[PDB]
């Protein structure tokens, strides 16, 4: 186009600005409740719900 | 002997071509000169202002002349289509990046080859003084274009250690298999199991059929549970089915084509080393080729791999014949 | 979209500019 | 899906669509802000 | 130019890395001399207390290097033989009242009382009653306290500094009890002497040292280096007068407890750290330096690592090294504090 | 290590340049030649840098080991006197076409179809321009041009003849001849 | 310029003659600044600028 | 190995046509080419015995005195002895000439040396051998040379140059028998123009060819002491050509070494004019420009708009460039690489002026207490970066932007930014901007360090004490100050060191 | 690495991550063994 | 920086005749025409091979 300019179209610089990604995972786990007697499967736990 | 960024060329526009350098041109945080050859300067063209017009981080510069490719790229990476086009390009040409190559480049070819070509170009490459790469690429585009693609490259270990910062940017999975053409040889094991798995698929949906199990995604979950589990079945189980269900309906087209999947066979097969007179009897192995040719005779070569349970019964009636013809 | 090749400058070359020119092909 | 909105930037010291160009005397220039509709519904990015 | 992204390679090293070029050639200079002295005092610290042979011992012993690693003398990973509690472990007292000068600074935005302060020292040394005698009313106590003073104004002369540091400098030298401590007029003229090399270091005068010997205070010629030591001007007839009616009381049963180090001693100490700041090329070497020399290695390194900062910027001082600070945080938004007010005082 | 890195690994590095190339020679120049800090001792006499002037820019050049052309001011070109290109440069367009061509690109040439934009009126319209400046040339508000190779060939043998054997460079020498 | 035509007083307001007319009627009517500026005593210049120097030109000589 | 004119390098087979008729060659007579060198060539062979061993004769050799004295005693014949005295470089150049004259072209074995066709061919295959740095230098001969004939010739006689090269006789014969075509063949008068038109190409590629190497070495060495400007006013070249010139110079080094050029010299030579051009345009959509950044006050309308204004230029650069003043801030060449690099758009138009940095420190805060203990430490961590900023009655002014950034301002507007690991931060002098109304504007003249003083600018303290503030009679300073000292006094309720014995 | 991270704590870090590891596999194959009623831990020369 | 020889450089050419010679007797077995000679819509430059008398149809 014109062999002088890299970027010929001429994009804006925050356009090439890279973007970081952090999922929440990282900050914080899920741990899982073991069934208790009260409710010992999730039949039970969704009738009692 | 200055200071700069590495030129890092691209040879072949592809179908899976395109995806490389797109990659490269993304991820390459202005570190790279990225030259982009092509047959035809239309497509380099076009291949390098859809990446400006989406937003690229390193120059570009397009090239439609081997001699030009290799007195600017510092290291080439070439993913042509077929075996006949790789070697024109490496070794036929009077601009042959191999023959021409100088000392220091560093070039991979990603197209799959046979052990021969592979030999041969090496060899060239190492009496030139440059180093030579085979890494025969795995994945369909849309997986280059996730970056989980895989490699198997055969070569110098120090030169596999220097292209790992290019080769993380469109695949993922990486294995230095060892000296050169291991790539080759571990691509060509990896397609003949392709197909066996393909062959078992297509017959293990068939069988399903005539039992009478009418649903595949409740087969596929407890196969998937069970040792009978595999990339293929799980990947055509819908196309599968659907096509043993309905065998009016033509298989579509996919980036690997039946006469892609036979090529790629028949080098392996000449790869094959030899007992004599007689070849080596696998029988799954020759029931897959079978059904696979049968499958290609009728012009679906260019469609998908699950043709081949449309053909399976095509295959060993020609096997049959072919056995009565002595009889 | 097409790239103009300037093709038809190589065509003025096959004029026979020695006859006019007296060797301008040549360093002068 | 080729590119048909975005177009190469203007390089340096080129001139204007309507010949104007940042060079000696404006007179040779000519100003158009009274081309454009008297009040805009919001606002333009210049 | 830029180079291939593996290993996953961090783009800064430090929060303040690039905020560094955000500052002016002077607040470059005047954040240098704080960030300096905290970052001498926290590599010194691992080796406080060690002699000049236990310090060649340890080098010689951690003789291993792998061509990458800092100097073994410079942030020692020795066992620690004093096991402070909370903070001491990574710096001294001196630099605990060292910071909280700062601090206060800070809070204050411009010049200040040292009432201020008073409350904050005194209740670090009922915290810390061994350290408090062990370096009060010390030059090198006073010295490593008052240069962070002529970083409020550092356009400001010799006479505007040492009268608004004389009154920091009556309290660090008075004594809780009638002690009767002497050569406080002594303590007062070396302090002075070395934060005007301190200022002049801050105003890139060319010389520093140089210059602060010629406009030294009388009868301190023993500080400045021997080369220099012909430049300051003679002792005064005055303080002559002053010794004799010390030496009047002839008392010798009658000794201070409160100086423990002696003030030649302390002399003698802030003379190798003004030659090793003067001959210093670079921050890491000054500092390795300073510490080589045994002793007090701790204040010498908030002397010398402090004078470095105000001669060659912030962004000298190895990034590696303050990231490594344990404070490096506070001490920094600190410094930037005072470096963006010391220009604009809300007051005046 | 040139290709080694902190941690260790191998690392790519750029093939060297062609040593013969200008750019390897430009930076052998920067990187031999003698620091700007030694070119003069004393400065201007006026507050200003040395340098300014054509003796004190060829004494630097000769330090700096290159023998400049341009000895005198009035060796350079000067193509502000130019008469004839700035006119066609501002009518029609860049006559030169060629002169700013990084590879293969900035072009000044007319289209290869032809038409309105076309090689076929571009030259009709400079020989346009020419043809108004020749009228000049008549008129007298311009100077009478020297003898060219291209009129020479297309004058008559007697014309040639005696050009040749006179040495005249204008008509109006060959008419005193 | 801009020129604003009304025709509707006339009989025929659909007349390119009157159109043309008063166009050029309005043109003839109009004074330039520098016959302006000799009938007034003044520069001409110091008419349209807006230069303080220009400021004396529009008092009385004293 | 070592490829050059004498020895041609290989090429591809599939390389396209450079002249049009052999476009339009059938395939099969492409086919029926063979792979000759190129003297094989009947006018390469012609070249090759005439011109090219005249050339090679210069050189030192055995048999030049052999053939110069052929030479000369032809020369001799033909111009008697006034020819004696001339040099044997001149005889060379003259006996090239007249054979380079008196080429023809016809029948091969009929005396002529080479045909048409041959000719073609030999072109069309000497253009193809060339790469991009042979396609420049010929169309740099083209400019310098063919472009001025063409200019100044008829198309008539084009079309009469082409028959003389065709050289067919019937052809020429049906050309000359037409009336208006002996009629419009061109005067040599007129013809004469082409030399001035030639000697103003060949100067504008003298200049350029030739001072280019100077000033790039100048202003390469010594930038500060040789300024573009400097330069050109001295060597009496355009301001903008000189830039122009140094940055050519500069990429076709780089492209002709084959090494990614440095992007960022045409922003280092133009980085005014980088700012108020270089736009990014849409397709179909047609630009202006704008004469002036704003709406506001001429400063020849009040006698003190002027004197603020020669105040301002004075202290003001006329040409700032990379190594003055105002880009000291640039220490290392990182600092300098991310300045003039992919970013120089976006770190010119953070603020308008020119100062010695291009934004604000950032200083992190504490985090209050939290009282239900480690049960809560996670929640002010999260995925994405928090930017609060403070509004309210005295806050939010565009006309008081500057102030209210000011960092040297009690009031000033109080900004925070959580990061998503929990740090409190402050925030950038971007990010503190981007709040308020857009400014889009820059200055590239003023410094303000060049500022006068003494003469006509001297700030006196009476001018400030007119407004008499006293302690005594407002206390709003002390409250300010009691409110900024610490408190940890009261708790201990003179102050004294500890006493132990 | 830690910014005044040396060589051999650098090491030494490793090391102690190797014989974490180490221990975590035992613990981890043995509850595999338990699992599958297999033997998986062959190769005993680690101890 | 070699010798610009003659003897040494009509290697490819012969080989080249040689193949173009045995399709022209092919060509000759079956009639074949290799190209228009006059300027045709396919050649409107009307190329065409020069007659050769020691060249044998």
């Amino acid at each position: 186009p014109h062999k002088s300019y890299k970027y010929t179209y001429m994009p804006d610089p925050r356009k090439l600005a890279p973007i970081e990604t952090t999922q929440r995972s990282e900050i914080v786990p899920q741990s899982i409740r073991p069934p208790t007697s009260y409710v010992p499967n999730h039949e039970t736990f969704l009738e009692r719900a | 002997a200055i200071k700069r960024s590495l030129n890092v060329g691209v040879v072949g526009m592809g179908n899976m071509g395109v995806p490389i350098a797109r990659n490269l041109g993304f991820k390459a945080r202005s570190a790279m000169y990225l030259q982009i050859h092509s047959r035809a300067l239309s497509k380099a063209k076009r291949v390098c202002d859809d990446l400006s017009v989406d937003g690229a981080t390193c120059a570009m510069r397009i090239h439609d002349r081997y001699s030009t490719m290799t007195k600017w790229c510092d290291v080439i990476v070439l993913a042509l289509a077929d075996v006949k086009a790789s070697r024109h390009a490496l070794l036929e040409d009077n601009e042959s990046l191999i023959m021409n190559a100088r000392k220091g480049q560093i070039i991979v070819d990603h197209t799959t080859v046979d052990a021969e070509t592979s030999r041969e170009c090496a060899h060239e490459a190492a009496r030139r003084g440059a180093y030579f790469l085979d890494a025969p690429m795995s994945g369909s585009p849309r997986a280059c274009f996730n970056g989980q693609l895989l490699l198997m490259v055969g070569g110098d270990a120090e030169t596999f250690q220097k292209m790992l910062p290019i080769f993380h940017m469109y695949a993922d999975n990486v294995f230095h298999m060892g000296e050169s053409g291991s790539g080759t040889a571990a691509k060509m094991i990896s397609q003949a199991l392709v197909a066996s798995h393909n062959a078992a698929a297509a017959e293990a949906l068939s069988m399903a059929h005539a039992l009478g199990i009418e649903d595949q995604s409740k087969l596929v979950q407890v196969l998937d549970a069970s040792w009978g589990s595999s990339t293929m079945l799980r990947r055509n189980a819908p196309l599968l089915q659907d096509l043993i269900r309905n065998p009016d309906k033509t298989p579509p087209t996919s980036a690997v084509s039946v006469d892609r999947l036979l090529s790629d066979l028949a080098h392996l097969d000449a790869s094959l080393p030899k007992r004599g007179g007689e070849d080596e009897p696998f029988p799954v192995f020759d029931a897959a080729l079978r059904s696979l040719a049968a499958a290609s005779d009728a012009g679906m070569g260019d469609r998908d791999l699950a043709s081949v349970v449309h053909y399976i019964e095509a295959g060993e009636a020609e096997l049959r014949n072919r056995t009565h013809v002595p009889l | 979209n097409e790239a103009e090749k300037h093709h038809d400058l190589h065509m003025f070359y096959t004029l026979a500019w020695w006859k006019l020119g007296e060797g301008i092909f040549g360093v002068d | 899906h080729a590119n048909t909105q975005y177009q190469h930037a203007w390089p340096l010291l080129s001139h204007d669509d309507l010949g104007n160009s940042d060079q000696s005397n404006n007179t040779k220039n000519i100003m158009y802000s009274m081309y454009m509709p008297k009040r805009n519904k919001g606002t333009a990015p210049w | 130019v830029a180079k291939l992204q593996h290993n996953s390679a961090p783009t800064t090293l430090n929060f303040y890395e690039k905020s560094f070029q955000q500052l002016s050639d002077v607040q470059q200079r005047q954040t240098g001399l704080l960030i300096g002295a905290a970052v001498g005092d926290a590599a010194a610290r691992a080796l406080d207390g060690y002699t000049a042979e236990e310090v060649a011992a340890v080098a010689a012993e951690s003789g291993s290097l792998q061509d990458e690693d800092e100097d073994p003398v410079v942030f020692a990973s020795v066992t620690p033989r004093e096991h402070k509690s909370g903070l001491l472990r990574h710096h001294s007292y001196t630099f605990y009242l060292f910071s909280q000068l700062l601090r206060v600074m800070a809070t204050s935005r411009g010049d200040f009382p040292v009432q201020y302060v008073k409350n904050e020292w005194v209740a670090t040394a009922r915290a810390h009653p061994d350290c408090f005698v062990r370096e009060h009313a010390s030059l090198l106590h006073v010295l490593c306290i008052t240069m962070q003073l002529p970083v409020i104004y550092p356009w400001a002369d010799d006479s505007t500094l040492r009268e608004y540091a004389s009154g920091f400098l009556e309290f660090l030298t008075e004594t809780p009890a009638e002690q009767a401590v002497a050569s406080r007029e002594d303590v007062y003229a070396y302090t002075n002497s070395v934060l005007g090399v301190a200022l002049r270091c801050l105003q890139s005068n060319p010389d520093p040292y140089r210059n602060a010997a010629f406009m030294a205070a009388p009868g301190t010629a023993h500080v400045f280096p021997d080369d220099l030591a012909l430049y300051c001007p003679p002792a005064l007839v005055g303080s002559s007068h002053s010794r004799t009616e010390e030496l009047s009381e002839t008392d010798s049963e009658t000794v201070p407890l409160f100086p423990a180090r002696l003030l030649e001693s302390d002399v003698r100490v802030v003379r190798e750290c003004l030659v090793v700041a003067r001959g210093a090329a670079s921050f890491a070497e000054g500092i390795k330096a300073a510490i080589h020399l045994g002793g007090p290695v701790c204040q010498r390194s908030l002397i010398v690592g402090a004078l470095l900062g105000a001669r060659m910027g912030v962004r000298r001082i190895p990034i590696s090294w303050l990231s490594a600070t344990y404070d490096h945080v506070p001490l920094v938004t600190l410094a930037l504090q005072v470096a963006q007010w010391s220009w604009n005082p809300p007051h005046h | 290590r040139a290709d080694v890195d902190a941690e260790g690994n191998s690392i790519l590095e750029p093939l060297a340049v062609s040593p013969t190339s200008t750019l390897a020679w430009w930076e052998k120049w920067k990187r031999e030649t003698v620091s700007k800090h030694e070119l003069f001792t004393e400065e201007g006499a006026d507050g200003t840098p040395k340098g300014e002037t054509f003796e004190e820019k060829n004494e630097a050049l000769r330090m700096m080991g290159i023998t400049s052309s341009f000895q005198t001011k009035d060796l350079v070109p000067q193509p502000d006197r130019q008469k004839l290109l700035p006119l066609i440069r501002r009518e029609e367009g860049e006559i030169a076409g060629s002169l700013w061509a990084m590879d293969g690109g900035e072009l000044s040439y007319p289209k290869d179809g032809g038409g309105p934009q076309g090689w076929g009126v571009r030259l009709w319209r400079e020989r346009q321009l020419v043809k108004r400046e020749y009228q000049k040339v008549l008129d007298g508000y311009r100077p009478v041009p020297q003898l060219s190779t291209l009129g020479n060939s297309v004058r008559t043998a007697g014309d040639q003849l005696d050009i040749e054997r006179s040495g005249a460079q204008t008509p109006g020498e060959l008419s005193d001849y | 310029a801009g020129c604003r035509i009304n025709l509707k007083a006339t009989n025929n307001p659909k007349s390119p003659t009157h159109t043309v007319e008063g166009v050029f009627e309005a043109v003839k009517a109009l004074r330039s600044v520098s016959e302006i500026a000799a009938s007034r005593g003044k520069v001409p210049h110091s008419l349209i600028y807006n230069i303080y120097p220009y400021l004396e030109e529009i008092r009385r000589r004293k | 190995p070592q490829w050059d004119l004498w020895q041609s390098r290989p090429r591809s087979e599939d390389m396209d046509e450079a002249l049009q008729p052999f476009m339009d060659m059938p395939k099969s007579l492409k086919d029926r080419r063979y792979d000759i060198p190129w003297w094989a060539n009947p006018f390469g062979a012609w070249y090759l015995q005439n011109i090219l061993s005249l050339e090679l004769l210069k050189l030192k050799s055995k048999t030049n005195a052999e053939k110069i004295a052929t030479y000369r005693s032809y020369m001799r014949s033909l111009a008697s002895g006034k020819d004696n005295t001339m040099s044997d470089d001149d005889v060379i150049r003259n006996i090239i000439k007249e054979r380079w004259k008196t080429l023809e072209f016809g029948d091969r074995n009929a005396g002529y040396p080479c045909t048409f066709g041959d000719y073609i061919q030999f072109l069309n295959e000497w253009f193809k051998s060339l790469d991009e740095e042979g396609m420049q230098r010929l169309r740099e001969h083209f400019d310098r040379r063919i472009r001025p004939l063409l200019a100044v010739m008829s198309p008539v006689d084009i079309l009469w140059l082409e028959a003389l090269t065709q050289n067919s006789p019937h052809n020429k014969e049906q050309l000359q028998r037409k009336i208006a075509f002996q009629t419009s063949l061109g005067t040599p008068e007129f013809f004469d123009m082409s030399k001035r038109l030639r000697y103003e190409i060949n100067e504008d590629y003298k200049v350029r060819d030739e001072l280019g190497p100077e000033l790039f070495a100048l202003w390469s060495k010594a930038p500060e002491r040789w300024p573009p400007e400097r330069l050109s006013k001295m060597y009496g070249l355009d301001f903008t050509l000189v830039r122009k010139i140094l940055v050519w110079h500069h990429f076709k080094a780089c492209y002709d070494a084959c090494v990614e050029p440095d992007w960022s010299l045409p922003k280092r030579l133009f980085a005014l004019e980088w700012i108020r051009d270089v736009r990014a345009r849409k397709h179909g959509l047609f630009y202006g420009k704008m004469r002036f950044a704003e709406q506001k006050i001429t400063f020849y309308s009040d006698r003190f708009l002027f004197r603020d204004l020669v105040n301002r230029r004075e202290a003001s650069y006329a040409n700032v460039w990379e190594m003055d003043d105002p880009y000291r801030f640039l220490q290392t060449e990182q600092d300098y690489e991310d300045y003039w690099g992919d970013n120089y758009d976006v770190y010119r138009r953070m603020f308008p002026e020119m100062i010695g940095r291009t934004g604000e420190p950032v200083q992190q805060y504490g985090q209050m207490p939290i009282w239900a203990g480690p049960h809560r430490q996670h929640a002010n961590k999260s995925e994405h970066n928090w930017m609060f900023a403070e509004i309210g009655v005295n806050v939010g002014h565009e006309a008081l932007k500057k102030l209210e950034l000011d960092p040297t301002n009690e009031k000033r507007r109080r900004f925070v930014i959580r990061q998503p690991d929990g740090t409190l931060r402050s925030a950038k002098m971007s990010e503190m901007r981007a709040w308020y109304w857009k400014e889009e504007w820059a200055d590239f003249r003023f410094w303000a360090p060049q500022m006068e003083w003494g003469i006509e600018n001297t700030p006196s303290q009476e001018q400030y004490q007119e407004h008499v503030p006293d302690t005594t009679d407002a206390d709003f300073r002390k409250q300010r100050r009691i409110q900024s000292r610490p408190v940890k006094w009261f708790y201990e309720s003179e102050v004294r060191w500890p006493d132990v014995i | 690495r830690y910014p005044v991270e040396r060589h051999s704590a650098h090491e030494l870090r490793f090391v102690q991550a190797r014989e974490q590891l180490l221990q975590r596999s035992f613990d981890l194959l043995t509850k595999l063994e338990k699992h599958y009623g297999e033997r998986l831990l062959l190769d005993r020369a680690l101890l | 920086n070699k010798p610009l020889l003659f003897w040494g450089t009509g290697v490819s050419a012969v080989q080249q005749a040689l193949r173009h010679v045995a399709e022209d007797a092919e060509r000759k077995r079956q009639g074949l025409l290799l190209a228009p000679p006059y300027p045709c819509a396919e050649n409107p430059w009307g190329w065409r091979l020069a007659k050769d008398i020691l060249d044998d149809n």
